[PDB]
């Protein structure tokens, strides 16, 4: 009674998330208008931008935008696949639960589809190695002209191949961090100009008297105190005069070079600017002191370029002063400012000793938008050539890995014995809703469509799938549209996880 | 002979529906499971249990499936103890 | 309401008769309460007569029991599978059209599935022929029927007076013979295994002529209507006499009437002798003196049937006396009415095919008319197998084993029609689905267990246990059914969905 | 008051209780972006919100005496739940409370002098202990998902109990929260 | 209601809505229609003709609208549904243009000349085959028939089919209602094989001695037509008589039974030679004909009588009256052939052979009855196309080619009319809408690629419901009536126009 | 085993509700009594009843109180065979 | 008493049949142990004869009447031992007469 009903509530509001996501799908695409707060429009044809701003009630919506944020982070696109899959098993999962059977027997028995079709879509994919130049960019190349990025794709795909070729050797399996290659702004400029940086992009400085460029910079990791703390008020005593301020103002004065005498022994080149409430002050009249004997202020740094650093040139992490020692100094081989292409004050950190070979890149355009869209097409791009690079072997698209899948799964149903033998074959032919979608938003009679993609992969090849650029059931191109094996793979296991999840569990219960 | 037999026969019942709920959980068929758990080791057959692994009847002596006789002592006398405290109570007042 | 909204009601009303009758499939089936307008009572699982008696206010449902009743007797007991796969048919097609399925595709999408499995069907045969030693195998097959309803000491006589009467009813025996004729019949008393197979007619006598030859060995009888005593056409009759001598002279006009007809009845080689209504036993004492064996009370139709049987038509007048007009039995034989308490003169014709029936007793009406069904149904099936040797194994697995076969054919078409099939597949499923759920055990548990069964071993002879022998093989179980019984079975409710898939009614 | 509290928690419960069972949602009200999902019925007991007084008082009745235990807050709280649930079926039979209370008294003592009877003694062997702790530890840290970090969980806590061999060294064992690696081995 | 537009949007709904009722029973494989009449009887039938017929339609515009339906009805029969599709459709597409306030008797004179141009078009695009004396034109018909049974997809025995039924039909049949020449359907037996019936006869006989021993072959049996019967327990006399002899009781029971006799003895003396009767007669009787050296057949249905009154050149006898050979009719061919189980007596061969039935025997009861839909469909188009001057290709492709050439020139016509002649040119489209829909539902899909292909250049393309795909309309041999398709054309259009005609409806209550 | 023994224990119990009624038409301790009952014959007295007179249990040979065989006998089946057929039944159709 | 069982356990999700199958083998356990158990007086005279008395004076108890069961018992077991073992239900020949009280009863 009680279990079954708050089963099927929950099942009903993530099919309700999901069905109301299923028309933007794909890189054809449909969009909504988003219910929210403030009444504005969107005009977003992806699936992911909905998701992220949905006013989520029911934690079955929710569980659904962490299993989109989950995809996202792990490959980034085929974030409408994993919800449109999630939305389709559990409304297999209705059926079975209108017939009566158990939710666990339901969890075990996607568990078994999921291992079998993990080894299908292994199976029939293409085994493409990658280890060198010629791969790497045959591979890029068939990721960026299947999306709408192609046009600005070009010019960054092999200076991508460069950044993940940095990082590790391609014979090596174990992924690249996603978060290791930053992506950077500098601001406006042309196109061509997005440049690979190795090292790593840094803020602007200020440049009162400090040198624009250095060889061989000594990077010195700083924070700790500047001055005679203005521990509470600017003045202690009656405000007529500073009689006794005067003490801590040339106390700065004084402990300013005190600092500067302390860093020379190390050498610290440049110091990067932690916020004032962790400061006790930050001021032109010290940083000109700084400046003029070789210590150059960079403004407003963040812990996420801050453990970037410390990742790539060895410079502890600093709280204090007297830890100045070498362990929070690094010896690069150059640094330098460049306003090449438009000016711009940002700071380079080039040729440094690391452990790991993290690269950046750069992006400019003549527009912020722009700038932003080189950064997301960059950004995809990684994600998809370290989805491939960790697995190997990419898989044909367009619902032909969801055909080919369901088909043998449901063969696979048929040898296989057991409660769970309709429970996998359920599981198959629902999981048929991808290609399903992309024929409904390609004009085609959907369900004619699934029987004809069905039928081809049958008794015949079995890469063929629906072609979103010319139309319809194809074979004979083998490019229809290509994706990463573990795009698959992540929609796969991310979805049936929260299936198996959501059927494990009952009786929501408020704290 | 009292009248509490049927109390006892109740007992019984509620601590039989114990793996009652472990195969209901499991997706198990619960009645038939019990119902020939409690024919294998009412005939003698002492070690008899119930394989949840795989939903069925399970010569428990090898499979190794076991619990201390620790947690199993203290979880009887303390379900016993907790349902006597809430039973023995018939009128709640509050303030 | 109209269009697909309309057939999606329809269904749902098609449902509601079907899942009624869902609960009856099957040796195992789970009985059903009748109520009529009478405001009888009865118990039955029998599909044919709870659709038959029942009534449904809807038009479709009234076109489901006029197409269940046009093929009865063709399909005896398949008056519940039939109506079962229809009705899982129509849910599994509301699912089709509720994703936008034009009806008359997945109709036709079902009749191809119902090509592939009747070809399927063709490759499951068993059941070797040969009249004279088929009694064995036929009642091994008849095991069903007995197995089934209430007959717990499963009689072979009652198995064997079918096959036995089925088989010498026709001489020739390869195809579409006329068993349409036979008939059996049955009245409250004894015991079940109060039954006698007759080569001819069973007469209803009373209890005049006590120690008669009930059996002579009579070529001809003779059927004379004539009345020997006052007749009565519903209208009574008088006598009047003037003394006891004109009695006397009445008498020796009765012994003129008696002997000297009878002497020329037996020169013509009939003894037994038929009178059209009875006055009184003082002139049956004559009868007696002249030792004669007869019969009378047979009504109008009793009478025709009598004729029909003997060949030969009433004679009512003297002029009419001769042997050619009198019918012929060969011979008579007598056999107690009851169990012992009363006895009945038989008449055979065994010269002639034309008139085989069955008599059998019961303890009570609710007996009797269980034994009607049930003999009916094993007439049914016996029929069926011997016009059509081929046979297939029942128990739901011949139904699983067309699963797999239309399911796997299935990806054999690129049009709408492979979600037709695999509903047509998938609702194949339900005999077993509802055999089990009117069993005791899981339907799905069993019902995959033994498909996926027919997958690690290729013999389609397995099905779910419905006799709780404790084996999935039904060669063992011996729960059979004649092929082309199944292939009309699924014929029928492809056509049963289909006349009422395309329908759009006001 | 009639014990409709006191299987109401039972309920609540009983689909988390033991291996292979079914998961439970906590969420904050006010409807705050914040929620947990959990199996062990011990969450649901510490995080529910008792608006019963029979269901607090149930729970504390067990909180005494079950976490001490470990694991048994999922057979305790279900065993309880459902002999009142019989009892007050019992009671609607006009069986006395009283009567229950000295019929399930001596039923107790009779199922624990069976358990006592049934139990098997595994002391002086050494490798019947090392089966007998890997089994335990199976059985009891049988809630992770990654099978062969259940095994690694297994042999962790065994080779980490067993190295004792005297009194228990229970008040000196810890855990360490510290984030490490791949989230399917454990160390020592 | 109110006068002019409001009133006339009314008949517009009226229309579709009695449009509904035929909409989906247009393709030979459309829905199917159950309707229910008054007295509790359920009656089947996806002919829209017979459809309107059984319904019962209050609505004027509906009356209006299924009286010109019946009226194609008593023309041809089929085009019930076409007629009224197009009313309908005409109406739908006029409907938008009507409600913006345009005047009614612009769309009449747009029609009017539509119409016209379209019945000239067809007369300049039919084309003609005929010349059947041919063998090849006799097996052309047949592969005709066979198309239209396509059904079936049987082996060679499909043309079989085809060449037995255009046989039989173009045996001496004139264009008539085809009822006496029907067909029946029995179990068991090879589908390869069946009798053609030179004329009709009983379905069954009965277990009777008789029958085994039936004199097979009469050379030319008169018939006797009777209705009323001899039978058991039917009749009886009352008499009372005192005891006289043994001899007098005799007496009653002949009363009982002599009249009968005598009855029978002179109605089969009449002069007739072999007797029929539309009620049960008794075995014992069959023996007495038998002595009569003559055979009965009882429970013969009406429509044998009718079948002999249009065939066998009888005259009901209903009764022992008329003893004379004079009103009696006559045979040819008497036999009786059980075909497979079917006990099915013959007496064929008449003066008029109008009707020369076929009975089929395939063993099944779901193909049979589409076929016999299927071999009704397809012995009428023969009939109906031989008589007309010219044929042209149908099934969707002359409705396109009207609505190409209509929508050409409506776009070249000046004056508000051509938008009037365009919404008639894309009201056309509604045959082949509704036989893809009916088909598949994937009208649109299907629809686009003929109209371009169709305009494409010129060809009788259309729909093809065999397949779902676009095929030679025209020498696939599916056809429908030049002539014909004038009729239902123009008919549609006048009422069409009829009916949006009128502004107000008047009631005097 | 299987699922058969509930239905047929529930059937004993069902059983056992006749003399439980039988002691509830006569006003006594109807649960304690039967209680009592069942228990003589579980440790085993074939011979162990109720004493109608005044409720007590008894055994009852000496009182001579008893029943013949073929009346008891055929009042079990047939009631047995009466609650079978209306179970058999699921649903009822009227016209 | 069964049916209200019966719907209890169908209520528990326990199918009919497997309640029929398992009631049916519970009647023949039964069956065979109340055949098993019933004590059969058997060959003795004595003995028998006050069998007889009170198992018909119990029978007869188990009517509304209770005064002048025995008597009747009495003369119906004289009636069946003039019989013999031959059981005769016309044996007794069954007059009634209104009016008067029980005691006048007379065989």
């Amino acid at each position: 009674d009680k279990p079954a009903q708050i089963r099927f509530s929950n099942i009903s509001a993530a099919k309700a998330v999901a069905d109301a996501i299923r028309t933007s799908l794909g890189p054809k695409g449909m969009d909504k208008m988003i219910q929210d707060g403030k009444g504005d429009v969107t005009i977003t044809n992806d699936g992911a931008t909905i998701l992220k701003q949905m006013q989520v009630l029911h934690p079955a919506a929710r569980m659904l935008v962490e299993l989109s944020k989950a995809q996202d982070i792990e490959a980034g696109d085929g974030t409408t696949s994993v919800v449109i899959i999630a939305g389709s098993l559990l409304d297999s999962c209705t059926k079975l639960l209108q017939k009566g059977i158990h939710p666990t027997i339901i969890s075990e028995s996607f568990q078994k589809a999921l291992e079998k079709g993990i080894e299908i879509l292994t199976d029939m994919s293409r085994p493409v190695e990658l280890s060198d130049r010629e791969t790497l960019l045959n591979s890029a190349t068939t990721s960026l002209n299947s999306k709408v990025v192609s046009q600005y794709s070009s010019l960054l795909s092999p200076m991508s191949v460069n950044a993940v070729m940095k990082v590790i050797d391609p014979a090596t399996a174990t992924s690249v961090d996603l978060r290791d290659i930053k992506i950077v702004k500098k601001l406006g400029g042309t196109i061509d100009d997005c440049e690979l940086v190795e090292g790593l992009v840094l803020t602007q400085k200020v440049s009162n008297s400090g040198i624009t460029r250095v060889e061989k910079a000594k990077i010195g990791l700083i924070q700790f105190c500047l001055s005679a703390p203005k521990t509470d008020m600017d003045n202690q005593i009656v405000v007529s005069d500073y009689a006794q301020m005067d003490r801590v103002l040339r106390e700065e004065r004084a402990y300013i070079l005190n600092l500067v005498k302390q860093i020379k022994k190390t050498g610290c080149n440049v110091l990067l600017i932690q916020k004032s409430i962790l400061r006790d002050a930050l001021s032109d009249l010290a940083l000109h002191f700084l400046n003029k004997m070789k210590i150059m202020v960079i403004k407003d740094i963040e812990r996420e370029d801050i453990e970037f650093i410390c990742k790539t040139i060895g410079t502890k992490p600093v709280a204090h002063i007297d830890q100045f020692t070498a362990d929070m100094l690094g010896s690069a081989e150059l640094a330098e400012e460049v306003n090449l292409n438009g000016s711009g004050k940002l700071l380079k950190i080039t040729g440094c000793a690391s452990p790991g070979k993290t690269v950046t890149i750069v992006v400019r355009g003549s527009n912020k938008l722009v700038i932003e869209e080189a950064e997301r097409s960059i950004h995809d791009a990684l994600c998809v050539i370290r989805c491939l690079v960790k697995k190997r072997a990419l898989i044909a698209g367009g619902g032909a890995p969801e055909i080919e899948l369901a088909l043998r799964l449901t063969e696979y149903s048929r040898t296989l014995s057991g409660m769970e033998s309709y429970c996998v074959r359920a599981f198959a032919d629902a999981m048929e809703v991808i290609p399903s979608t992309l024929a409904e938003n390609a004009g085609l009679n959907p369900i004619s469509t699934v029987t004809e993609l069905r039928n081809r992969h049958a008794q015949g090849e079995k890469t063929a799938g629906i072609n979103v650029r010319k139309g319809g059931i194809s074979n004979i191109l083998e490019e229809l549209v290509v994706q990463p094996l573990l795009v698959s793979v992540s929609a796969l296991t991310l979805a049936t996880e929260t299936v198996r999840s959501i059927l494990k569990i009952d009786d929501v219960v408020n704290t | 002979p009292g009248k509490e037999a049927v109390a006892m026969e109740s007992y019984a019942k509620a601590l039989r529906m114990l793996p009652t709920i472990i195969a209901d959980n499991a997706g198990y068929d619960s009645a038939d499971l019990v119902a020939q758990l409690r024919a294998a080791h009412s005939e003698g057959n002492t070690t008899a249990g119930l394989d949840m692994r795989e939903g069925t009847i399970g010569d428990m002596a090898i499979l190794g499936i076991t619990e201390s006789f620790q947690v199993k002592r203290q979880v009887l006398l303390s379900a016993a103890e907790a349902a006597e405290v809430i039973l023995r109570v018939d009128n709640i007042i509050k303030a | 309401l109209m269009g697909l909204e309309a057939l999606k009601s329809h269904i749902m009303a098609a449902k509601a008769v079907a899942n009624t009758m869902r609960t009856s499939l099957g040796p195992n089936g789970l009985d059903k309460m009748m109520v009529d307008k009478d405001g009888d009572v009865t118990v039955t699982n029998d599909g044919a007569t709870i659709l038959s008696m029942m009534d449904v206010d809807h038009q479709i449902a009234k076109l489901m029991v006029e197409l269940s009743k046009s093929q009865d007797d063709e399909i005896g007991d398949g008056t519940t599978g039939v109506v079962v796969l229809a009705g899982a048919l129509l849910e599994e097609a509301e699912q089709l059209l509720d994703r936008g399925i034009h009806p008359i595709r997945i109709a036709d999408g079902y009749e191809q599935a119902a090509r592939v499995a009747i070809e399927h069907l063709d490759k499951i045969s068993d059941s070797v022929l040969v009249d004279i030693k088929d009694t064995e195998p036929l009642i091994q097959t008849a095991k069903t029927t007995l197995g089934s309803k209430v007959v717990n000491s499963c009689h072979r006589q009652m198995a064997e007076i079918a096959v036995n009467a089925v088989l010498t009813v026709a001489d020739m025996e390869r195809r579409d013979v006329d068993f349409e004729l036979i008939k059996v019949e049955g009245k409250v008393g004894g015991r079940l295994e109060d039954t006698k197979l007759i080569k001819g007619v069973i007469v209803d006598k009373d209890f005049s002529h006590p120690q008669m030859p009930k059996k002579v060995e009579d070529a001809k009888i003779a059927i004379l209507t004539c009345p020997f005593e006052p007749p009565k056409p519903k209208t009574k009759h008088k006598l009047d006499v003037t003394s006891v001598e004109d009695y006397k002279a009445l008498q020796k006009y009765e012994k003129e009437k008696f002997e000297e007809m009878i002497q020329q009845i037996k020169e013509t080689g009939a003894n037994l002798a038929i009178c059209q209504w009875g006055f009184d036993d003082e002139a049956n004492h004559l009868l007696l003196q002249n030792n004669l064996p007869a019969v009378r009370w047979v009504g109008g139709p009793e009478i025709e049937l009598i004729a029909i049987a003997t060949g030969g038509r009433i004679v009512p007048r003297f002029s009419e006396l001769t042997a050619e007009k009198l019918g012929f039995a060969g011979l008579v034989q007598e056999i107690s009415f009851g169990t012992t308490k009363d006895k009945m003169l038989v008449i055979e014709q065994c010269k002639n095919s034309r008139a085989v029936t069955i008599f059998i007793r019961g303890g009570n009406k609710m007996i009797i008319e269980e034994a009607k069904r049930s003999l009916h149904d094993a007439l049914c099936v016996i029929r069926n197998l011997i016009r059509d040797n081929r046979v297939v194994y029942g128990g739901g697995a011949a139904e699983i084993s067309c699963a797999l076969a239309v399911s796997q054919e299935a990806d054999k078409c690129p049009t709408l029609e492979q979600y037709a099939m695999r509903a047509f597949a998938d609702a194949l499923e339900v005999i077993p689905m509802a055999l089990s759920e009117n069993s005791g055990m899981n339907p799905i548990q069993t019902m995959t267990e033994v498909r996926a069964r027919q997958v690690k071993e290729m013999n389609p002879a397995l099905g779910i246990d419905c006799l709780h022998k404790g084996t999935n093989d039904m060669k063992q179980q011996h729960v059979i059914e004649t092929l082309i019984g199944k292939k009309q079975q699924i014929s029928l409710a492809t056509q049963m969905v289909r006349m009422i898939l395309k329908i759009d009614d006001i | 008051t009639s014990f409709i509290g006191a299987i109401a928690i039972g309920d609540l419960v009983k689909s988390t209780l033991g291996p292979k069972g079914m998961d439970k949602i906590l969420l904050s009200s006010g409807r705050d972006a914040s929620l947990m999902v959990t199996n062990d019925g011990a969450t649901i007991l510490k995080n529910i919100g008792v608006d019963n007084p029979a269901a607090k008082v149930l729970v504390d009745m067990s909180r005494v005496q079950d976490d001490e235990v470990g694991d048994g807050t999922t057979s305790v709280t279900v065993l309880a739940a459902e002999l009142l649930r019989e009892a007050e079926s019992l009671i609607a039979k006009k069986i006395h409370p009283q009567t229950i209370i000295a019929g399930w008294r001596e039923a107790t003592k009779a199922a624990r002098e069976a358990l006592l009877s049934s139990a098997v003694d595994h002391g002086s062997d050494e490798v019947k202990f090392r089966q007998d702790l890997m089994n335990i530890a199976g059985t009891t840290l049988s809630s992770k998902l990654l099978t062969h970090h259940k095994d690694h969980f297994t042999k962790l806590a065994v080779e980490a109990v067993l190295r004792l061999k005297g009194s228990g060294n229970l008040e000196a064992i810890h855990i360490i929260k510290k984030l490490g690696g791949s989230l399917a081995d454990s160390y020592l | 209601s109110s006068q002019g537009i409001p009133q006339l949007v009314s008949n517009i709904s009226a229309c579709q809505v009695i449009a509904e009722a035929v909409r989906t029973t247009l393709g030979p494989r459309g829905m199917d229609k159950l309707i229910v009449d008054g007295r509790g009887k359920a009656t089947i039938s996806n002919d829209g003709a017979t459809i309107l017929k059984l319904l019962d339609v209050v609505h004027p515009a509906a009356k209006t609208l299924v009286d010109i339906a019946k009226s194609q009805d008593a023309e041809v029969g089929d085009g019930t549904t076409s007629v009224t599709l197009l009313a309908a459709e005409f109406l739908k597409q006029v409907k938008p243009y009507v409600e913006e306030g345009l005047h009614p008797q612009i769309i009449i004179r747009a029609f009017r000349t539509a119409t016209q141009l379209a019945v000239n078009k067809i007369k300049e695009i039919a084309v003609t085959v005929k010349k059947a004396d041919k063998v090849e034109q006799r097996k052309l018909l047949e592969k005709c028939a066979m198309t239209a049974l396509s059904s079936k997809l049987i082996s060679q025995q499909k043309a079989f089919f085809a060449k037995m039924v255009v046989d039989a039909v173009m045996m001496l049949d004139d264009l008539l209602q085809l009822k006496m020449i029907g067909i029946k359907k029995v179990q068991g037996g090879a589908l390869e094989d069946s009798q053609l019936v030179a004329g009709v006869a009983f379905k069954k006989t009965f277990s009777y001695a008789g029958f085994e021993m039936q004199p097979k072959k009469y050379h030319n049996p008169k018939i006797a037509l009777l209705n009323v019967e001899l039978e058991l327990k039917a009749e009886k006399d009352n008499a009372e008589i005192r005891v006289h002899t043994v001899e007098d009781y005799q007496a009653i029971v002949d009363a009982e039974w002599n009249i009968l006799y005598d009855k029978l003895e002179k109605i089969h003396h009449s002069g007739a030679k072999v007797v029929l009767s539309k009620l049960p007669i008794g075995d014992v009787a069959t023996q007495y004909f038998a002595d009569r050296d003559m055979f009965c057949a009882g429970r013969v249905p009406e429509e044998d009588l009718k079948r002999t009154m249009m065939a066998c050149g009888g005259s009901i006898q209903t009764s022992v009256n008329a003893l004379s050979a004079d009103v009696l009719g006559r045979c040819q061919v008497f036999e009786e052939t059980q075909i497979g189980g079917e006990r099915y007596n013959f007496f064929t061969g008449c003066p008029k052979a109008k009707t020369c039935t076929f009975i089929l025997r395939g063993g099944a009861e779901q193909f049979m009855e589409e076929t016999e839909r299927s071999l009704h469909d397809a012995i009428m188009i023969v009939r109906r196309a031989i008589k007309n001057d010219s044929v042209v290709a149908g099934g969707g492709a002359i409705e396109m080619e009207l609505s190409k050439y209509l929508r050409d020139y409506s776009r070249t016509i000046p004056g508000k009319q051509q938008l009037l002649i365009g919404a008639y040119a894309k009201a056309l489209e509604i045959i082949p809408r509704q036989l893809c829909d009916n088909a598949g539902f994937d009208a649109t899909n299907i629809l686009n690629k003929l109209r371009a292909r169709h305009a494409q250049g010129g060809t009788w393309y259309g729909v093809d419901i065999n397949n779902e795909d676009i095929a030679d309309n025209f020498e696939a041999f599916v056809w429908e009536p030049a002539m014909v398709r004038i009729n239902a054309l123009t008919a549609a259009s006048e009422a069409a126009c009829l009916i949006v005609s009128v502004d107000e409806t008047i009631k005097n209550p």
